[PDB]
């Protein structure tokens, strides 16, 4: 058996729909992202069998944010990706930490990041 | 009826390039939008160094650009923001402003805009002597340029008090807006940003209040998708907060979008879906419009 | 008597020295940076001498703004544009940090940040 | 002696334009640096879709860049990252790489590199059959491509266990680095990113430890000033944490710097200053705060 060739899976409509909700409006969050913040707050607030299943689908929800980047990172037209890489790379990373945090709950940003961490 | 619907490239930061601007027109044409207002806050020869005449190559590019706007059935509006260091009473200044726009007319541009947004509410000792209030001085030179240019069909004017917040005592009682509405020629259009700079919502009564004092339907400068104020924030959401019931009460909607050009697809597409829905004065769903935009976009990725 | 023409104060070395301290190294804050951070942490705990430090903090905050202000107005827009994101974000975070210190004596960031905050 | 000192465009994200690249060469030469490693993790032809040959304009642009590198007397090294989908056992694959590098050789490139960073330690069944270990696979292909190219002067190799915190089970006892140390050809120079991926300090001690197991002095791929991992951060600080005493114990230092090209002035200035300071010494000399004041000065004249 030889090594499977690297293949690019294309950006789906769901990928885009996820992205749109991740970076929505000034005075709003996209439902798909607003839900993802709801679920992470609740999952953090617990220690039933429900948590084990909700924390699972949240890790799937996280891998979706991660996969969305991979597929955007692999498409023929780079121009789209590069004009957003800053914003999309970061969400992918925080989401990657948030996935791992929840895995362990079952068993940065520079100086400006730090000052924004002190105000309420 | 005439309605100016399109994009205003009026953000702070690295301005777009000819090939992006060209693709913007293709997109604008495809989505049945008509206008395009050139307002890049950076372009030295627009805000700070406005007086400066364009270079030989700069000229050729702008020409090629204005020509591409026509090819793509797009209304090209050229804006100039003197406001900073301009002396409203020195006729040399007024003449230099006149000379600047003459050069623009040479390139093929027919539609202009005099912008007075984001400037100190104070006139110098010379202008203080010559003109009554700060609105009087702006109106004087705006009308003079509107007339010097042979009263164009499309002539936009952005006031300094361009939103609700910025009005003192308030929109219905501001003596600045009063002078603008009264002494500004009805031919000259007025830019508005709604009740705030980045309006969350633009209620019909809010437009009715300003239309009343500016004594005309306003052209909305929409900062809803503007992102210059936080290069850490992207806006891939839909054109929400503006009722379709606004359309017969406005002369147009020019959306100031994200600095990042490629990120504006959804914001422009959804604006078009919004406008088209009720041109003829729940027809629009932001959540719905968004799926259309996202569907169409998905094709450009490949 | 006429409107003084627009002029651009050039970039000073003391500005660069401040910039480089703000965006220093991956494991170390710049002297000036870690200093600004120290005062904001302190002024937070106590709220009733204090006022003299707070005025000297707001003096330092202004320097960051001014630093951006001159960085923008310079001839080389090319340099500025590469780090526009960073400089714009540090000047902005300083403004809201300053306008908070003024409020104490007188008696944003997106979804990716919103996730970063609810983590240790 | 020979010492490789420069920059490595080896980051993720929007790669530099060959316009910017020509400018970096001028800057490099001005500061008496001598190397450029072409390794942008994006460029489809470099990593992901590595087999794929360059187009007409793609070929044209690379030639001009290689030509500019000669003009500004900077050594151009072309790196390839075939590690994701490559089948080491398949000779057709080997031939595809041979063909890929020949095209670059036909642009003027004389210096090359083969990287195996950011890839899993598991081989496919065909590779599992043929080679006794993963280290054995990479050694065969690198050595084969080296010989094929005609044992060039500058040939770089990047291991999967390129940093202290990435060696299984540890640095000294790693079977992987031992296989490389022993079986990889002597002419081939090995890349090392220090104790961590982004090393706070690169201790002299740790360098003799790794030098031993790889049976040669490495070429540092310094990620100090890199900023892909946290796009919210930028690094304008001086080149800190690397003793001038490492200079005689290494074959070179290539800095992978901030993605935002213009921010790398202090980064590449302080690096040049660090190198020039203990250049000739064989076995203090460099002050970072002093190096930085010198950089911020030479930088300030770009603004105006
Ligand atoms: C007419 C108008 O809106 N003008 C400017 C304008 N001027 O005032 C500001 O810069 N205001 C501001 C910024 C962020 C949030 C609230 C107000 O609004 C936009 C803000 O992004 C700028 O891009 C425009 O150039
Ligand atoms: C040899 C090397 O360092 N390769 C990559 C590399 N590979 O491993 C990682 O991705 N490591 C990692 C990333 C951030 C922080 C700590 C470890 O590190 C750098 C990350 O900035 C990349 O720019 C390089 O392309």
């Amino acid at each position: 058996m030889e090594k499977p060739l690297y293949t690019a899976e294309p950006v789906t409509l769901e990928d885009l729909q996820l992205l749109a909700d991740l970076f929505y409006l000034p005075y709003e969050h996209g439902p798909k992202g607003a839900q993802m913040l709801r679920e992470f707050q609740w999952l953090r607030a617990n220690s039933i069998e429900e948590w084990r299943s909700r924390a699972a689908k949240f890790e799937e929800m996280c891998g979706l944010v991660m996969g969305m980047f991979t597929r955007l990172s692999n498409c023929a037209n780079r121009t789209i990706l590069y004009d957003m890489y800053s914003y999309v790379w970061d969400i992918k990373s925080i989401m990657s930490m948030v996935k791992s945090f929840v895995q362990w709950l079952g068993c940065r940003g520079g100086l400006a990041g730090e000052f924004q961490r002190l105000l309420p | 009826r005439r309605f100016l619907c399109g994009v205003v490239e009026g953000f702070y930061g690295r301005p777009w390039v000819m090939e992006q601007r060209k693709e913007l027109f293709r997109r604008l044409q495809k989505w049945e939008l008509n206008t395009y207002l050139y307002a890049p806050k950076d372009d030295y020869k627009h805000r700070m160094f406005w007086r400066e005449m364009y270079s030989v190559e700069e000229a050729e590019q702008l020409m090629t650009l204005i020509s591409a706007a026509r090819e793509y059935e797009i209304e090209f509006i050229y804006a100039i923001s003197p406001g900073l260091d301009i002396t409203f009473s020195n006729p040399k200044e007024v003449s230099t402003l006149k000379r600047k726009l003459d050069q623009v007319s040479q390139f093929g541009c027919r539609s202009f805009a005099l912008l007075f947004d984001d400037i100190d509410h104070n006139m110098c000792a010379a202008d203080k002597e010559v003109f009554s209030s700060f609105a009087h001085a702006q109106v004087s030179i705006t009308n003079e340029i509107y007339q010097y240019l042979g009263e164009p069909e499309t002539f936009l004017f952005c006031p300094t008090e361009y939103c609700g917040t910025f009005c003192y005592p308030n929109v219905s009682q501001s003596p600045y807006l009063r002078t603008v509405g009264e002494k500004l020629l009805p031919g000259i259009e007025v830019l508005w940003t709604g009740p705030k700079v980045v309006s969350k919502e633009i209620p019909v009564e809010s437009i009715e209040e300003v239309s009343k004092i500016i004594k005309r339907a306003p052209v909305i400068w929409d900062n809803i998708h503007a992102n210059d104020y936080d290069q850490k924030r992207l806006f891939l959401g839909p054109y929400k907060g503006r009722s379709t019931e606004l359309i017969p009460r406005l002369k147009g909607v020019l959306t100031n979008p994200n600095c990042e050009f490629e990120a504006n697809y959804v914001a422009i597409h959804t604006l078009a879906t919004w406008y088209k829905s009720n041109m003829n004065g729940v027809l629009y769903s932001p959540q719905m419009a968004l799926k259309l935009a996202l569907t169409e976009w998905l094709q450009e990725f490949g």
